[PDB]
């Protein structure tokens, strides 16, 4: 009901150093994974690149993935970071 | 020739008609703004955009 976790990785552009992670969030669901798991994996693909110090320097961003008639069976949170 | 042995009479047709065809159009006449999602290595942008209207019931 409000319990979810498990946020991954999404897209690591090295282009303007921009790393994008997405988690996945129920219709009758919240979802906050540990709100320093999202930077520990930013930092490693920050690392992984030639930047480092990942900054979240932005604000979670909600779109629905799935659609069944009037409603939003599943949506989809982004997480970016700025590596720097 | 006495009788209608040489007599002949005969007639013989053959007719066929094909046809096909096949058409598609699309228009749209709208305006809408889009956000950059990130720059490419050539300096293209991927825009991406999303506009929602509720008129009325819908
Ligand atoms: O010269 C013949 O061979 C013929 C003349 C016709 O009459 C022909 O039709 C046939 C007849 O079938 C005899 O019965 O005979």
């Amino acid at each position: 009901c409000t319990i979810t976790r498990q946020a991954q990785v999404s897209e690591a552009s090295p282009i303007s150093g921009i790393v994008r992670l997405t988690y996945n969030q129920p219709l009758f669901f919240t979802s906050r994974t540990d709100d320093y798991v999202s930077h520990g994996t930013a930092t490693r693909e920050c690392q992984q690149m030639g930047y480092a110090d990942a900054v979240s320097f932005g604000q979670p961003v909600g779109t629905c993935s799935i659609y069944a008639g009037s409603l939003c069976l599943n949506t989809r949170f982004t997480l970016s970071w700025q590596c720097r | 020739f006495g009788n209608s042995r040489a007599d002949m009479e005969a007639s013989g047709g053959n007719s066929f008609n094909g046809k096909g065809g096949a058409n598609a159009s699309n228009t749209f006449s709208g305006t809408l703004t889009v956000t950059v999602d990130q720059v490419l290595a050539n300096g293209n942008l991927h825009v991406v955009g999303e506009k929602q209207i509720a008129i009325n019931q819908g």
